[PDB]
């Protein structure tokens, strides 16, 4: 068994102090987990230009975004005076080209003759014989009912409708001296709402980004976020490189015991 | 300048008063008062009186002067012919010339008796005088009292009473108020004589201001500040009578105004109506500002 | 009795190198990259974080998975963004109008701990591998990954244009399609039928129910005025069976009473062409009179739906004054300088001579063992 | 009264050739005293301007192209001069008729 | 000057003069009443034999009362010849017309209401019966034919306005050549002779306009230096808004 | 001299017309010189005659056109050719109407 201590000298004693130069080159590892930092700080030329590239896609639109879509913000109640000539420009031809709206070709034709036969109605209603039956029947009106006499010239005559002769006129104030007024009212009273659509139209044109606006600026926030998570890595740099520098003493308290 | 105007009309007024009046006016008065101081007379008498006057005087009668040259020149010429022995005869003139006006002048003495008033004394100078002038005159004065007697022989003695109209070659001295007259009927002669035509100084003789003295330049030079404008005027004046020289006027202007007589001048006259395309160009643009943002901004 | 003790003490002196940086993560790492293969490369045990400078590709493979993991936290964004708007639909609508002092030079700390605590919350595959790299430090896990920030941001760029041009849609509204509207309903094709007009169906349900007289709906003056002529059109179809009505003609005072005995039958339910005719329009005369005057809001309603737009379109502007201000997102030694400031002077070099004796006596502890 | 008409006649003929002869030839007086005015006037202006008015065209140099074509401008430079001058007659008077 | 004269104081003759001075011949028919009163010098003035009866009409007239139509035309029994027109002085129509002659011998009343100035007896107030102006004297009547006929220009300019005022002396021009009496006018129409600068303007202006837009219209304006002939290349594009019109309204 | 015979002024009617008789060949030659003021005013408009309409008039009046010719052989066509950027895009608001 003595044997074995001979086997292991000849091998065992090769690491020398060049195993533990740690201490040896301790000078090295307290500027050098600044010198890890410093090609990360190296790469600061990088670093302070990747932050500002991504800070600048979404800002790409500066001109397309920012100094357009607020130009006609601007162009939108300061201009409520003057938008015919700052944003409207663009928008000439199809402003005044949907205002006239295609509904005139059929609306106005030759009215002379509509005037004579075409103006009147027309009857879809067949209640004019209701009195034939009864009006064939005068036994029951003239011989049986018997309600009038020498004195009936008015009296029975109300009897059956009295109330009625005075509520009988509601459709009027169309039946004369409403001819002037078909100068204009003729897109407002049944076609009132002509075009209620033409701004309407810009407000979801307006509107035209929610294929993206659910991320929008949701992703930059969180870009800014999550490539911040990646990149904070010193945090434990601080303590345990601290334990190579500081706690490295701890190895004298070794041989305390022995000495 | 306005005496080129006088070259014609001095011959029909400015002989017939002196040419006559000279014989009876005052020369038998000065003559007659000439032997208080008769020294000229001395050395004038003898050839500036009888024969001097031949180049100016005896020529008014010498178109009667042939058929009755010795009617009374007799009584010069007779004397004259003894010039050789004129010494001892020169008691006779006033002989020879008693008869002048005593036949051939008696009735012109009569209205000569005024000239004769200072002479009919002294009558030696007078007669002499009448030798050599009064008589050769007088030789045309008596033209007509020595032709009644041949020439109207049926009406002689009938013809006195209305000779007096011809009674005026004798007695000369009353018919002043002829040419007296005559000169305002025909002042148009000239200003120098008793007449005016020559007159004024603005408009007709000392017109110096520019029309007279220029008007005789204006046969040299004066008359080029002008008249080379028709020279330069071949676009103009002088191709404007003739139109054929105006036709080829614009054709050969064709530097200057051809085109505009013949290429825009037929058009120039619907032309400038188009100033209104100027400003339809520039009316479309007032409404760019109101329509849509006040379609009820009101 | 306590001699014995010496005898096994000579081995543990000896090996500091395989105690002094397991603790020390950063360096446990790189030492045990190079103390693996022989126990000569032990010198890099401080020079472990030498060898951690060393271990750039080691880094790089630590942070291969970081390659690919903000890749894949760059498309978990894309697959599902409606996670990321659940604790950021504020942000589309309030994250310049409300997060203002928030994002000014705080962003990547606070927005980050806002977010990230709550991101694990939602998208729970990004924030379990995102600290990891604090471990392994500018050793492997903060200097590789420095050497790899424009391909994240740079490849995230790539997904950001399909979102950074909502600006260009509404810059497509603003101007371009300013632009697009001359004669899309007057070129495209004539007598349109486009699917591109949606807000005409009023007429269509009403309108089409009367279009083919002039005078009826071109003078709608006269119109009603003549449509309730019907109902007195009627006096000569009266007097026309007047032959029938001859049954109690009888008397010159039979008829008076009968104007009501015979009336009580005429008179019935004949009212359609004089108030039904217009009562789909007047009815909305008596409760819409104020709207006329009101109707310049609806004319200004493209003059003011812009200005909630400046709300978003400013926060369009300024979401740039929340990114560009905050430079600091790549910056990630901004904190690092407080954190610098640490080790300053705790970077001991009291080491570098004193405990050289103690690995000078580890040196003598390697060949101690053949007593 | 002796010389009657003669105190005229003599004299009326007499003044006829003087009336002929001088008063023609100072007639050219009103020539050049009411013309030598028009000499500061007419005679320099052209001399100015006759020659210059060609010169004017100097800077009218495709104008002078058209006096020249006179032979051929009656439709050349009509169909140029003429075709904007037919623009206003024809553009008011025809259309009127749009009211009837 | 003395045209007027003819007729200023004719008129008094034949209505108001006609006791003074028109017919004091017939006059002697009023002679109890208008010699004796007035016209005695004037009829001594203007008479015959009728002259010289001063103090005798007043008793020895009585003849005269059947004369009255001849005793009218013994106006100038002096100037027998003249007493013809006196005959028709009774006719106002043509009484009044004749007084080229009859006239002249009743100088000596109509002004000369105090007649006897012991000359105008014979002779009609013509030779010094006038002696009262210088100028009136016959002599110096014909010196203007070297006084009054020459003052500056003025006169014959005053005159020549009208063509037809040459009355006195015009027989030397109407025989062959009165064409100068025609242009007689045209020195009224060119009286400034020699300025008659007012064609300054007008004429020169047809040229001088000329060199001066020349000078002035610096090729803005005046944008017709080669595109003269040019403009014949491309009267069409623009002359599309022609047709269009016609296009449609034809 | 008129008024000076006050009362003989009219038996001086023989002064009066002769006055300017013997001054009217006076005027009469020198209005035969004024058969030349024919010439230098009145027969001006027969000299500026083809002095101007084929001279100087329509080197006037085809002349100061030329405001107009100009202005509507160019200033329609050349402006519009010159500027038609703007010729166009402000007629896109006029023809919807």
């Amino acid at each position: 068994l003595s044997a074995r201590n001979l086997q292991m000298n000849g091998v065992l004693g090769r690491l020398a102090s060049t195993s533990q130069e740690l201490a040896h080159y301790h000078s090295g590892e307290e500027d050098g987990i600044y010198l890890a930092y410093s090609d990360f700080h190296a790469y600061l030329a990088g670093d302070s230009a990747c932050t500002k590239e991504l800070n600048q896609w979404f800002a790409k639109q500066l001109d397309t975004g920012p100094y357009r879509l607020v130009a006609e913000e601007g162009k939108s109640k300061c201009s409520w005076v003057s938008l015919d000539d700052t944003s409207n420009m663009l928008r000439d031809l199809e402003k005044s080209q949907h205002q006239r709206v295609a509904e005139l070709q059929r609306l106005r034709s030759i009215f002379g003759t509509s005037e004579r036969q075409w103006i009147e109605a027309q009857v879809e209603n067949a209640k004019q014989q209701a009195i034939l039956l009864t009006l064939k029947s005068q036994v029951t009106s003239v011989e049986a009912h018997i309600h009038f006499d020498l004195h009936s010239l008015r009296r029975k005559h109300a009897d059956l409708v009295e109330e009625i002769s005075t509520l009988y006129q509601k459709e009027e104030k169309l039946l004369s001296e409403t001819i002037p007024e078909l100068c204009w009212e003729l897109a407002q009273l049944q076609d009132t709402y002509i075009l209620q659509g033409d701004y309407d139209l810009k407000v979801m044109r307006q509107e035209l980004y929610i294929s993206k606006q659910k991320v929008f600026i949701n992703h930059l926030v969180n870009q800014l976020a999550r490539h911040q998570f990646l990149k904070l890595a010193c945090q434990l740099e601080k303590k345990n490189m601290l334990g190579a520098f500081s706690l490295l003493k701890v190895i004298e308290s070794e041989l305390q015991g022995y000495l | 300048m306005t005496m080129d105007r006088e070259k014609e009309r001095e011959l029909e007024l400015e002989s017939a008063m002196y040419t006559n009046c000279l014989l009876l006016g005052l020369d038998p008065n000065v003559i007659g008062l000439g032997a208080s101081n008769g020294t000229p007379r001395v050395g004038l008498f003898r050839h500036s009186n009888p024969k001097l006057g031949e180049q100016l005087l005896y020529f008014i009668l010498s178109s009667l002067r042939g058929p009755a040259q010795s009617s009374k020149d007799f009584d010069k010429v007779w004397p004259i012919f003894d010039s050789a022995q004129s010494r001892d005869f020169r008691k006779v003139v006033q002989a020879i010339i008693s008869e002048l006006e005593s036949q051939g002048a008696l009735p012109r003495s009569n209205s000569r008796v005024s000239s004769l008033a200072t002479c009919c004394g002294p009558r030696f100078v007078e007669l002499l005088w009448q030798l050599s002038l009064h008589a050769l005159r007088e030789v045309h004065r008596r033209t007509f009292p020595a032709d009644v007697a041949s020439n109207p022989l049926p009406s002689s003695l009938t013809d006195v009473s209305f000779s007096h109209a011809a009674t005026l070659l004798p007695v000369t001295k009353a018919r002043i108020v002829l040419e007296r007259r005559r000169f305002l009927k025909n002042a148009e002669t000239a200003v120098q004589r008793q007449a005016m035509w020559s007159n004024l100084a603005h408009e007709m003789t000392a017109e110096f201001r520019g029309l007279c003295a220029e008007e005789a330049y204006l046969q040299q030079e004066l008359e080029k500040l002008n008249d080379l404008r028709n020279k330069v005027k071949q676009e103009g004046e002088v191709w404007d009578d003739l139109v054929s020289s105006s036709s080829q006027n614009s054709h050969l202007v064709s530097k200057a105004t051809r085109l505009w007589d013949s290429i825009m001048a037929r058009k120039g006259q619907h032309e400038v109506l188009a100033s209104g395309p100027i400003e339809d160009l520039i009316a479309h643009r007032e409404h760019r500002y109101r329509i849509s943002g006040s379609a009820l901004l009101a | 009795a306590y001699d014995q003790q010496c005898d096994e003490a000579t081995r543990i002196f000896a090996e500091y190198h395989k105690r002094l940086q397991v603790y020390v993560n950063q360096a446990n790492d790189a030492q045990r990259s190079v103390n693996s293969s022989n126990e000569v490369l032990s010198s890099l045990s401080a020079n472990s974080e030498r060898e951690a400078v060393y271990s750039t590709v080691k880094g790089t493979k630590s942070a291969d998975d970081v390659i690919l993991m903000e890749t894949t936290r760059e498309r978990n964004i894309r697959i599902v963004c409606d996670l990321l708007a659940s604790r950021m639909i504020e942000r589309i609508r309030n994250s310049f109008p409300a997060y203002e002092g928030n994002g000014i030079c705080s962003l990547p700390e606070l927005e980050t701990a806002k977010l990230g605590f709550e991101y694990d919350g939602e998208i729970t595959d990004e924030m379990k591998t995102v600290i990891v790299n604090s471990l392994r430090g500018p050793p492997l896990l903060l200097q590789a990954i420095a050497a790899y920030t424009l391909r994240i941001k740079t490849l995230i760029s790539r997904e950001m244009e399909k979102i950074d041009v909502r600006a260009d849609a509404e810059m497509l509204r603003y101007k371009f399609e300013n632009n697009r509207v001359t004669d899309n309903s007057s070129s495209d094709v004539s007598s349109p039928s486009n699917n591109q007009l949606l807000e005409r169906q009023k007429a269509h349900v009403q309108q089409f129910l009367a279009t083919e007289d002039a005078l009826n709906k071109a003078a709608e003056a006269r119109d009603l005025c003549h449509k309730f002529i019907n109902r007195l059109h009627g006096s000569a179809d009266t007097a026309t069976h007047s032959f029938v009505g001859g049954t109690t003609q009888s008397g010159s005072n039979l008829r008076q009473f009968e104007l009501d005995v015979w009336g009580k039958e005429r008179e019935a339910a004949g009212l359609r062409a004089s108030l039904n005719t217009l009562l789909s329009e007047i009815q909305r005369l008596n409760k819409l009179c104020a709207e006329r005057k009101e109707a310049e809001d609806s004319l200004k309603k493209k003059w003011k739906k812009i200005e909630e737009f400046d709300a978003r379109r400013s926060e369009l502007e300024t979401i740039y004054t929340t990114l560009l201000k905050a430079n600091m997102d790549a910056v990630a030694f901004w904190n690092q300088q407080p954190l610098a400031a640490r080790e300053y002077a705790s970077a001991t070099v009291i080491p570098a001579s004193e405990v050289v004796v103690d690995i000078s006596n580890s040196a003598k502890d390697f060949i101690e063992k053949e007593v | 009264i002796a010389r009657a008409e003669s105190v005229m006649y003599i004299q009326r003929l007499t003044s006829e050739e003087t009336l002929f002869n001088v008063w023609h030839a100072i007639s050219e007086l009103q020539d050049h005293v009411t013309r030598q005015r028009i000499g500061l006037q007419q005679l320099k202006l052209e001399i100015k301007l006759n020659s210059l008015l060609n010169d004017q065209m100097v800077s009218l140099e495709d104008w002078a192209t058209l006096e020249r074509d006179h032979v051929s401008s009656l439709v050349g430079a009509i169909s140029d001069l003429e075709a904007n001058t037919l623009r206003l007659p024809a553009t008011g008077g025809t259309k009127a008729d749009t009211e009837s | 000057m003395a045209a007027k004269q003819m007729e200023e104081i004719q008129k008094k003759l034949r209505l108001l003069s006609y006791p003074r001075a028109n017919a004091p011949a017939q006059s002697l028919l009023f002679a109890g009443m208008e010699r004796y009163a007035l016209l005695e010098w004037l009829f001594f003035k203007l008479l015959g034999d009728k002259s010289p009866f001063s103090q005798q009409n007043l008793q020895g007239d009585a003849g005269v009362r059947d004369e009255e139509t001849v005793r009218i035309q013994y106006l100038a029994e002096i100037a027998k010849f003249l007493g013809i027109t006196p005959t028709v002085d009774i006719e106002a129509i043509q009484g009044h017309g004749t007084y080229e002659d009859r006239m002249e011998m009743l100088r000596n009343i109509v002004d000369l209401v105090e007649a006897s100035l012991f000359s105008d007896n014979q002779e009609w107030s013509i030779d010094e019966q006038v002696a009262k102006d210088i100028q009136l004297i016959d002599a110096i009547a014909e010196r203007q034919s070297l006084i009054f006929s020459e003052e500056c220009k003025l006169f014959p300019a005053d005159v020549q306005i009208q063509s037809i005022y040459p009355l006195p002396d015009v027989s030397e021009l109407e025989t062959k050549l009165s064409e100068q009496a025609k242009i007689l006018s045209n020195l009224q129409q060119k009286v400034d002779d020699l300025a008659a600068k007012h064609a300054y303007n007008p004429d020169e202006e047809y040229t001088e306009v000329e060199s001066q837009l020349r000078a002035r219209l610096e090729s803005f304006l005046e944008t017709a230096r080669a595109f003269n002939t040019i403009y014949t290349k491309e009267i069409r594009p623009w002359t599309h808004m022609m047709e269009v019109p016609q296009l449609h309204g034809f | 001299v008129a008024p000076p015979p006050s009362q003989e002024e009219l038996q001086s009617f023989a002064s009066s017309n002769g006055e300017r008789g013997d001054d009217l060949i006076r005027v009469l030659r020198e209005l035969s010189v004024v058969q030349r003021k024919i010439a230098d005013l009145q027969v001006e408009l027969q000299g500026r005659k083809d002095d101007k309409n084929v001279a100087h008039l329509t080197h006037v009046g085809e002349m100061q056109k030329k405001i107009e010719t100009l202005s509507r052989i160019t200033q329609i066509l050349k402006d519009v050719i010159q500027n038609k950027d703007r010729i166009i895009a402000r007629l896109q608001q006029p023809y919807s109407l």
